[PDB]
């Protein structure tokens, strides 16, 4: 199947640059436009521009010229976006979208997006606290444990239990901002209390603007 | 550049339909607008092309259709999954794409549901790094809002909570969550620390100890 | 009169 494949979010400091890479799949890449589509959070879509894979020329849209570079590497079948002189407001996520034949001005496949956030703060991973359940908690039928992710930065955490098997029963949570400027989140996973002691519940936090990713083991108390 | 209304909401059955509004120089003088779906945190999904035409996989129930300048997209038959966020885009004479602002859907009728709760205590692990965090979930409650109160013994707290504002669930019901910093001798030097949360005038309370 | 994008 057609597939466009996105890079992980970015942290970047202001007046820096920052490429993201939008890999194709399944599909002749120099037969067909690509577009790029930008979405501030809490905001709507904007068109930033598009690019032909047969020229390679980019054409931007009135607001993304100049610190805006449309890209190609047709030997991996990517499209690239690099922004330079990155400024507050440009933190957004990013997508490449499709031009749909003979035209090219319907998208009708997207990348997944990409977070980039511009900000001078320094990054940091989250601290991973599993949360385990009492014993007088697991007296109903039911048991919930979940896993605390504490006070990292920024934007986006990726919460999984036992490595994408246990889905069932899990509700991760949107993560709250606190003064300090630091993240947190939580997850919980309700299990059959009967199945603490046999069943073994691991939670992964991946946090990919700092490529770091923990997996705790949520024992017992 | 493109104006939609900020919010379409319908019942379960029923249709809704969302205008979006350009000039003869895009809606008016083309047929290319498009209309897409998107969940909270997902990518667009096209789902009206060529202002009419629908994609692979979308069924009829999505409909599009113009008239001078404004395009409609009527969705009949609504179920909850609709509910979520819809935008326009068209072709420009120009040579340029310019979308809508976007068009929340709601879909109402959900009963009333109060709130689940959970709350841990910090773990071992965190009062050794000295860093205890009570967390209170709030799951499964509609209409999307609440209030959350901190309780240490029978007295209130309010220094170190942080509380996230009510969201959508993928149920289309709400969740939050309420988090109590402390510090390992707050903690240890109570009986009991509590969560309260109050949804449409009643209360459901959890409580931890050491 | 619709450009095409390629
Ligand atoms: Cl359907």
């Amino acid at each position: 199947q057609v597939q466009l494949v996105q890079s992980g979010s970015e942290l970047k400091k202001p007046g820096a640059s920052v490429r993201i890479s939008c890999k194709a799949s399944g599909y002749s890449f120099t037969s067909l436009s690509m577009n790029w589509v930008r979405q501030a959070p809490g905001q709507g879509l904007e068109w930033m521009g598009w690019i032909s894979t047969k020229s390679g020329d980019p054409t931007y849209a009135q607001a993304f010229t100049g610190r805006f570079v449309f890209s190609l590497d047709t030997s991996v079948n990517t499209a690239y976006l690099q922004i330079n002189s990155l400024e507050a407001g440009d933190t957004a996520v990013y997508y490449c979208a499709r031009g749909q034949p003979p035209v090219g001005w319907t998208f009708d496949y997207w990348g997944q997006g990409t977070l980039v956030t511009v900000s001078s703060a320094s990054t940091k991973g989250p601290s991973v606290f599993p949360l385990a359940p009492s014993s007088k908690s697991t007296s109903g039928g039911t048991a919930a444990l979940g896993c605390l992710v504490k006070d990292y930065f920024p934007e986006p955490v990726t919460v999984s239990w036992n490595s994408g098997a246990l889905t069932s029963g899990v509700h991760t949570f949107p993560a709250v901002l606190q003064s300090s400027g630091l993240y947190s989140l939580s997850s919980v996973v309700t299990v059959p209390s009967s199945s603490l002691g046999t069943q073994t519940y691991i939670c992964n936090v991946n946090h990919k603007p700092s490529n770091t990713k923990v997996d705790k083991k949520v024992e017992p108390p | 550049a493109l104006t939609q209304p900020p919010s379409a909401s319908g019942s379960p059955g029923q249709s809704v339909t969302i205008s979006c509004t350009g000039t003869s120089s895009d809606v008016g003088g083309y047929n290319y607008v498009s209309w897409y779906q998107q969940h909270p945190g997902k990518a667009p999904k096209l789902i009206i092309y060529e202002v009419s035409k629908r994609p692979s996989g979308v069924p009829d129930r999505f409909s599009g259709s113009k008239s001078g300048n404004t395009a409609s997209l009527t969705v009949s038959g609504l179920q909850a999954e609709d509910e979520a966020d819809y935008y326009c885009s068209s072709y420009t004479s120009s040579s340029t794409l310019v979308f809508g602002g976007g068009t929340k859907l709601t879909v109402l009728g959900q009963p009333k549901a109060a709130p689940s709760v959970t709350l841990f205590p910090p773990s071992s692990e965190e009062l050794q790094a000295n860093k205890a965090t009570l967390v209170c979930l709030i799951s499964d409650f509609y209409p999307g809002a609440v209030t959350v109160a901190w309780k240490a013994d029978s007295s209130p707290v309010k220094a170190g909570v942080e509380t996230t504002t009510p969201s959508k669930q993928s149920n289309n019901k709400y969740a939050a969550s309420s988090y109590l910093s402390l510090t390992p001798e707050q903690w240890k030097s109570h009986r009991s620390y509590s969560c309260q949360v109050t949804h449409e005038g009643s209360t459901v309370e959890k409580t931890v100890a050491p | 009169d619709v450009v095409n994008q390629q």
